[PDB]
């Protein structure tokens, strides 16, 4: 996993430790923007032309 | 709910032309009829009009001895009305004895539920409309595995009378309504889940796991 | 006398279009210019598991998961 | 994590569409990278075309489709009327 | 035992006036047993179906090469 | 007078099909393009035993 | 297992098609790498 994404889940195990449900909301909502919503597990490399 | 089959009734006014291609029948019953236990509801019935060429030959006898073949071509505009229907299931039909709806597709839209202008395998594309191509599934584990549940069609003057004799054009329960195709400003649209539809490009691989993480 | 020629051209990937290019150049092209047409993706919580990262405990990530979905849930009810 | 190394030992471009980000179904765009990639082996494509880093791999599903719709429609309609009157 | 080795055991035909007589004279357009329907051929609309075993046919492009063991590694 | 042409390719693997092209070059073409036309496998559960 | 080495030996591409994929009965597309290549 990579190493910001890993710093979150970090960051939000140790707010959600500290019993602290405020900021633990706004920091997963700020890493489902940074994120997005759905990780990409397959592409298709192409083009496409009309 | 319970799909049970549609068909598109093709009645001629002027000419055998429009009607060859237009028209058809229920996929169950092979007629324009519904399968028992279902009731037919009058989904859409619209017009359509067609201007053709068409050359015949006469051969005109003049007093019976002056004969003469003569070929004259008439330009006619051929009006067919065709009406379309569908079959809900009138109540607790034989499960899982039916049909299930796996999208539909016209010539200018997108079908999310393939990404392309066609249907799964085990899909047959049916003609409802001018444009309009409902894919149709007929095995049970493929569609449980690729359909969708349904809960019911509904057009510009008719509603999904399944709703809970007055007729709203409302989807009922957790359904939700999505457009299928537009037929001379009369806008049509079924009544799917909107979890698996959800508007967006992704295509939603959902597999396993079957359940969320369980606890230690 | 009219004349009307309307030319409507999208391109995804490849060497950009223009009218002195043949269709064998065009194609030729891609070489190098990829654009991703179709993916598939996985929803992000389900990959929080400790199995996927051992250094923390389990009952920690599975709270980690339960706010994650829940917040995707509240994030999809939103809109 | 630099790929410089490999595009300097096998002179070769890197493939530039890679899974692995984080993406909403919502606006249908990218977030950020949420797969971390690597490039110590320098991986390389099977035909020879990229380098992919050692966290993913491709398969070659190479498809072409092409079609071609040409429609034409040519009509002509020409009228002539010649009328001569001569009165001696 | 070309059949056996390449065949499978079926189940009934069935269309979309007549169907199966095998279920268990009322007619219905069930597989019986664990006998599942798969679309064959459509003329003029009506439906034709056959029931086979669900265990061969997955609905996959995927070969179904079932050849040896014959059983589970048996255990200790 | 109507002229209509409709034109469908659909290819699996070799060089990317336009229409300036003969079949000997496609066909030649195929010497560093191939896809899995046909597969066979087996169960995953029979893999891993003793 | 790194097969570059054997294209600047034999300066000769590789074959693309190779099997020992996972593959799903269900959505037939291939999920991962089961077997090694050397
Ligand atoms: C332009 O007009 C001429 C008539 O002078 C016609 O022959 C031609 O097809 C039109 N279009 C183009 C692209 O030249
Ligand atoms: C196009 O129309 C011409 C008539 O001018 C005809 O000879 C030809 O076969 C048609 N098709 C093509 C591809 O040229």
């Amino acid at each position: 996993l990579s190493l910001g994404f890993t710093k979150a889940l970090m960051d939000i195990c140790d707010q959600l430790e500290k019993n602290q449900t405020k900021m633990a909301t706004y920091l997963a909502e700020l890493l489902i923007l940074n994120y997005g919503t759905h990780v990409i597990t397959s592409v298709d490399a192409g083009a496409a032309l009309v | 709910f319970t799909f049970g089959g549609v068909y598109q009734e093709c009645t001629e006014l002027s000419g055998d032309v429009l009607c060859q291609n237009l028209e058809q029948k229920n996929l169950l019953t092979g007629d324009f009829s519904c399968p028992p236990g279902y009731s037919p509801v009058h989904l859409l019935s619209q017009t359509h009009e067609e201007g053709y060429s068409r050359l015949e030959c006469k051969k005109k006898c003049t007093l019976k001895i002056f004969c003469k073949t003569v070929c004259e071509d008439v330009f006619r505009v051929a009006k067919a009305e065709f009406r379309a229907y569908w079959c809900v299931a009138a109540g607790q039909v034989p499960d899982n004895s039916g049909l299930l709806f796996g999208g539909v597709f016209t010539d200018k839209t997108i079908n999310p539920m393939t990404n392309a202008q066609s249907c799964p395998a085990g899909y047959i594309p049916l003609n409802l409309f001018e444009s309009l191509k409902v894919c149709v599934s007929l095995d049970y584990e493929l569609g449980f595995k690729f359909s969708v549940p349904f809960g019911g069609f509904f057009s510009c003057i008719m509603g999904n009378p399944l709703v809970n004799a007055p007729s709203l054009k409302k989807c009922p329960g957790g359904f939700s309504q999505h457009l299928a195709v537009i037929s001379d400003g009369c806008q049509v649209s079924y009544c799917v889940k909107a979890g698996i539809f959800t508007g967006g490009s992704l295509l939603p691989v959902r597999l396993p796991p079957y359940t969320k993480p369980p606890l230690m | 006398l009219s004349n009307r020629t309307n030319s409507r051209v999208q391109s995804f990937g490849g060497v950009p279009f223009y009218p002195g290019i043949t269709l064998e150049t065009w194609q030729k092209g891609i070489t190098n210019h990829l654009v991703a047409i179709d993916r598939a993706g996985l929803p992000l919580h389900f990959f929080i598991k400790p199995d996927k990262l051992p250094g923390l405990p389990g009952p920690l990530v599975k709270k980690l998961s339960k706010t994650v979905e829940t917040a995707v849930r509240h994030y999809y009810t939103f809109n | 994590t630099g790929f410089q190394i490999c595009k300097n030992a096998l002179k070769l471009p890197v493939l530039e569409v890679l899974p692995g980000g984080g993406w909403d179904n919502l606006r249908n765009v990218d977030m950020g990278r949420v797969m971390d990639l690597t490039y110590t082996n320098c991986k390389t494509t099977e035909d020879g075309q990229y380098i992919i880093p050692d966290e993913v791999y491709t398969i070659p599903q190479k498809e072409s489709n092409l079609e071609m719709n040409s429609e034409v429609l040519e009509s002509w309609m020409n009228y002539q009327s010649t009328t001569s009157l001569s009165i001696n």
